[PDB]
RNA sequence: AGUCUC
RNA sequence: AGUCUC
RNA sequence: AGUCUC
């Protein structure tokens, strides 16, 4: 008659396991004001304080189990009509100190999704708060000071009637955490760089609106007196010269109603805009469909001859610049029935079968992004 | 595997009060974090210090998680002017993994060579993650180094840089948050 | 619109065969064809709830 | 790479 | 039966 | 089910 408690399973350390229904932790409801501008942050907070709001199923399970396998997964949702449109990032990042920067540029190398609900309605993204290993917790988060940043990178093109609300649904995924270190004087292949080149704005007109973004990108971003830094883009300042595929991923961040082809390609940093034949160099012309937001451009190492220099002095000139550039123009026209520029984002997301040479001492500051 | 010969990066330059005022006290003291890139100071006069936004110094800052072994180099440069037989200086420097006293010291040193000297030792991170640690978090009570002086007569010993190496198996994960590092001039 | 607009409705005999579909008060067939309206719900533009039940 | 999509 | 125990 | 679509 009488029971044996030693045989009971209370002691089960098993990660969770389940459905979506049953894997859910938390939803966050993030407030996305009629007349938001961009560069405006929506909500930065520790990780642990989104995971924490509702009683979910597996609620009290990511309070109570010590260490949890499966990454943490998010779907975000929100849809706006195709006359408008705005440019959303959500950025996770192991830690942070003090009052620390939002610009996109800083916050979107470890694991950070940027979207445009006039195009894509329903997001999702899938991480590992935990990059040495294959496991988190709660407390580790919370300890840690993992945190989320919710910025707009761009405004609305045209205001909506009312006020906007982005719903976050968060869950324990079932894919397993898988760790991403860096070992500093030895990168993998391929690189993960994760780096934001700028956002790029091209104006309704005829102008061909030339941009030049420079591939010297040791040395982090530029700022008023002061430089913006992020964990990648510091290893890769590290080494003296290099060269590799590289890879954008080119974003749509204004409303589907402003249509313009935009045109691609490496060149010096000494060509007059209005050089005719640009065009005679390989490039590349890329235009979105209504609903398209995302494009991925890959630029060979062949566009390369050789390892260009992983900083350049700040203050040097474009016709004394001896390193590559990647160059964006406007092909034939922005156009719209609506007011507003055509404004795309540019991030080098890696570098395959890179290659570094020497060790860098350093140079004092670095260049604006756009 | 990326390398070359000779090419560490500087870190911080600390340089002596120059309103110390010998009467008040003989010594003064300064402490470097090498993993955070922070400065602490005496309140014994006006300190000039400053971190250089070198390669290494901008990496440090912002790698959430460290691990491996980095070299570190410091160069005292003195007052000239003082002739060599009235040298009466010397400067203690001090390893800990935290500035709270009730840490002892993992390593201890005694430099008195007129006018200069330098300092040239290893250190290595080793954290609870995976091997991996995390500057001064409260999760497993996580640490850091600190480099510790306490210079006796300050009007000699007056100069301090340090200078970083990073080594083939310093590994890192992660990125800290940070503000934006100013640059001066 | 801009104008008053016209939905034109073209009536063909079809090439397939009619079928009955009659109701057995007592004694349902599965599925039971209900084809009852449950109402016409309204969501105004905001960030409300708007709970319906 | 990863994430995502399918 | 069940529950429980084993 | 049916209708529809393919």
């Amino acid at each position: 008659m009488e029971t044996n408690l030693f045989k009971l399973s209370l002691d089960d350390v098993e990660t969770p396991k389940g459905s979506m229904l049953d894997l859910k932790i938390s939803q966050s409801k993030i407030a996305l004001p009629k007349n938001t501008v961009g560069g405006t942050i929506l909500r930065s907070d520790l990780l642990a304080n989104f995971l924490t709001e509702g009683n979910f199923r597996a609620s009290v399970d990511l309070q109570r189990t010590h260490r949890i396998k499966g990454m943490i997964k998010m779907v975000a949702t929100v849809g706006i009509p195709e006359n408008t449109g705005i440019a959303l990032a959500c950025a996770m990042n192991s830690s942070i100190r003090g009052r620390a920067s939002s610009d996109i540029y800083t916050i979107c190398s470890q694991d950070c999704e940027l979207w445009n609900p006039a195009c894509t309605k329903a997001m999702t993204m899938s991480f590992n708060p935990n990059p040495c290993s294959d496991a988190w917790s709660l407390e580790f988060l919370k300890r840690t000071g993992f945190h989320c940043d919710i910025i707009c990178v761009t405004g609305w093109t045209a205001t909506p009637m009312q006020d906007v609300q982005v719903t976050i649904d968060w869950f324990i995924s079932s894919q397993e955490c898988v760790p991403r270190t860096y070992c500093v004087l030895n990168p993998q292949n391929p690189f993960v760089l994760n780096r934001w080149m700028g956002k790029l704005t091209f104006p309704q007109g005829t102008s061909r609106s030339v941009k030049r973004m420079p591939l010297s990108i040791g040395g982090g971003a530029g700022a008023k007196s002061a430089i913006l830094m992020n964990m990648p883009n510091a290893v890769l300042s590290m080494w003296r010269y290099f060269v590799g595929d590289l890879v954008f991923e080119v974003s749509k961040m204004t409303s589907p109603y402003i249509k313009c082809t935009v045109s691609f390609f490496i060149a010096f940093g000494n060509l007059a805009d209005d050089t005719i034949n640009f065009e005679a160099f390989p490039h590349k012309l890329v235009q979105f469909g209504e609903i398209q937001e995302k494009v991925v451009l890959k630029f060979s190492q062949e566009e390369f001859l050789t390892a260009w220099s992983t900083q350049v002095r700040p203050a040097t000139t474009l016709l004394a610049d001896g390193c590559p550039y990647l160059y964006a123009m406007v092909h034939d026209s922005s156009v719209s029935t609506i007011p507003g520029d055509f404004v795309i984002g540019v991030k080098l997301t890696i570098i395959e079968n890179m290659c570094a040479y020497g060790l860098n001492p350093g140079i004092s500051g670095s260049r604006l992004l756009g | 595997s990326i390398s070359q010969q000779t090419v560490w990066n500087q870190m911080a330059t600390v340089r002596t009060p120059l309103n110390f005022d010998s009467s008040k006290q003989s010594f003064c003291q300064f402490s470097v974090d090498l993993l955070g890139g922070g400065i602490s100071v005496d309140k014994t006069g006006d300190w000039i210090t400053l971190v250089q936004n070198s390669p290494i110094s901008n990496l440090l800052r912002v790698a959430a998680w460290k691990k491996g072994c980095l070299m570190v180099k410091v160069v005292m440069s003195g007052n000239a002017a003082v002739k060599r037989s009235d040298w009466a200086s010397l400067v203690q420097v001090f390893l800990t993994n935290s500035n709270s006293t009730e840490h002892f010291d993992a390593c201890r040193w005694t430099k008195s060579e007129p006018h200069s000297w330098e300092l040239i030792f290893p250190i290595e991170v080793c954290g609870p993650n995976n091997g991996f640690e995390m500057w001064s978090s409260e999760w497993a009570n996580q640490t850091s180094w600190h480099l510790s002086f306490l210079v006796d007569n300050p009007k000699q010993s007056t100069t301090f840089d340090v200078l970083l190496g990073i080594s083939q198996n310093f590994e890192i994960a992660g990125n800290t948050l940070m503000p934006a590092f100013s640059v001066p001039q």
